[PDB]
RNA sequence: GCUUGAGUCUCGUAGAGGGGGGUAGAAUUCCAGGUGUAGCGGUGAAAUGCGUAGAGAUCUGGAGGAAUACCGGUGGCGAAGGCGGCCCCCUGGACGAAGACUGACGCUCAGGUGCGAAAGCGUGGGGAGCAAACAGGAUUAGAUACCCUGGUAGUCCACGCCGUAAACGAUGUCGACUUGGAGGUUGUGCCCUUGAGGCGUGGCUUCCGGAGCUAACGCGUUAAGUCGACCGCCUGGGGAGUACGGCCGCAAGGUUAAAACUCAAAUGAAUUGACGGGGGCCCGCACAAGCGGUGGAGCAUGUGGUUUAAUUCGAUGCAACG
């Protein structure tokens, strides 16, 4: 009930899964989605046309306020960083700006070794 | 990477960014590192790069 | 395996003269025995008339649109399992296909006879009724119903 | 005596060469607070784990440590090991050019001295991420593993020790000769320097390759070709880089280095083929698409069993059993 207008959403693109929360502009949750939230899980998600149906979940959450238009914020690489985009153009949001957002850091932290078989 | 335009349309721009970092220097972290199996593998690869 | 020709073409019905129906008769036909096929279901589907009155010829088209599947899945040895990306069905096979579940299923019915047994089918089918409408949304919800793979 | 070897001086050039001290931005983790709500995380799936004591997500502020995306290259510097952000300070070597100077002052080098990846060791710091050990979850016939959730030493700093590596070009250092082609990087001379540019002449360096060399692979002016100077090293495989002794070390352990006995080979490259849970391209009712079966049932038939005085001999993966 406090009508936000417009508000960034950011796309927290995961492999094993992907949630998109459409925050204020100063970076409040507003409403949030989620693929593991959306009927299927296990591992069935993580498929762009499975992120789709989830972020667009949030029309469904953050329609409570009347967001007329917003940004999108793109994070870390999977099937979820282009279906929700989309999906959020049809679902009747505008837009003002597409961004990805994902942490690239210049040779800080010495990433796990993890995998080997 | 910063997108932007008038006449309200998805039409893209954004695989444009897609050509300096995006999916690529992500999945180049994401598990271990390299140390020797690069200097090598990036100077053998380097061989193939030839005809 | 490599093997490409054309379809083989069908005898039309013994009366009405129709693929459509052909095929039909022959998908319903058993024993090679395809004199009783004809009269088992040529039959119940002119027995339409007391289950309805009327130039009973379209019920059989419009009962099997109901019938009808437009998606199946597909298993595929990739990606070190199985996968499953369903597809449509092309129109050769979607007529084709659909008359299986309907004498498929109309067997299993228990009724009086085959003959009758498949005629009660027909006006279920349109009606939705039986397996064979089942079979129909029990298989869509697969495909379409599971398009993360599709 | 001489000057071409070697060296000095001058003036330039490029460089992740070294030691010290600063400093910046991205990311991770953590602490705090706001929004917000039932999932998050993970895998082939899962589960452990974290979540209603409010996570994850998101945003604001703060703390801290490690490493410096892009440039980055078939690149550069170094004796080797190795050395990547930007800045300053101290410092080494390499190269070019007009030259000027010294005058064989050189090459190699047992012993000797010094430098040495990583792991490891001692004292004291530090500790984000990662991660031997260790602990859970999973996989499996089992799984003291691979995988998943955690995680200590360690990885980082100082100072001292240890001296090894497939410390590899598996190719000692120095010098002179010997067809060529394309390229990289850096200096210099010159050319309507009118240009990106064009022609030479030095340094270092890639790839192809001729003669020749080679057991073959291949090496081929940066030689494994043709020669000269000095040094290290090898003499069948196993036993064994082990034992013993010496020396070194805080300790791991290092260095030097056998015998007994045992085998008739151990080995190198290349060839033919077989195979590969290697790759490319193919065909077969091989699969996929369907039609009907066998597997259950009663009976037939054969076989292995079991039995029998005998249950006659044979046939036994697809190729044995109407």
């Amino acid at each position: 009930r406090k009508q936000v207008s417009d508000g960034v959403a950011h796309i927290h693109a995961s492999f094993n899964n992907t949630i998109v929360t459409i925050t204020d502009r100063q970076g409040n949750a507003l409403g949030w989605a989620t693929a593991g939230g959306s009927g299927f899980r296990g591992s069935r998600k993580s498929t762009p046309f499975a992120a789709q149906v989830a972020a667009e979940r949030c029309a469904d959450a953050v329609k409570e306020y009347g967001i007329k238009n917003l940004e999108v914020m793109v994070k870390g690489p999977g099937p979820g960083r282009e279906s929700t985009i989309r999906a959020l153009n049809a679902a009747g949001f505008r837009i003002t700006n597409i961004t990805d957002v994902t942490p690239i850091p210049h040779n800080g932290c010495r990433p796990p070794k993890k995998r080997r078989v | 990477i910063k997108v932007r335009e008038n006449e309200p349309f998805d039409v893209a721009l954004r695989r444009f960014k897609r050509s300096c970092e995006k999916a690529g220097v992500l999945a180049e972290v994401r598990r271990r590192e390299f140390y020797e199996k690069p200097t090598t593998e990036r100077k053998r690869a380097k061989a193939s790069a030839v005809k | 395996r490599r093997r490409v020709i054309g379809q083989r073409k069908i005898l039309p019905d013994p009366k009405f003269g129709s693929e459509l129906l052909a095929k039909f008769v022959n998908i319903l036909m058993v024993d090679g025995k395809k004199s009783t096929a004809e009269s088992i279901v040529y039959s119940a589907l002119e027995t339409l008339a007391q289950r309805s009155g009327k130039s009973e010829l379209e019920a059989f088209e419009v009962a099997l649109e109901n019938v009808r599947p437009t998606v199946e899945v597909k298993s595929r040895r990739v990606g070190g399992s199985t996968y499953q990306v369903p597809v449509e069905v092309r129109p050769v096979r979607r007529n084709a296909l659909a008359m299986r579940w309907i004498v498929e299923a109309a067997r299993k019915r228990g009724d009086k006879s085959m003959a009758l047994r498949l005629a009660n089918e027909l006006s279920d089918a349109a009606e939705n009724k039986g397996t064979a409408v089942k079979k129909r949304e029990d298989v869509h919800r697969m495909a379409e119903a599971n398009k993360a793979f599709a």
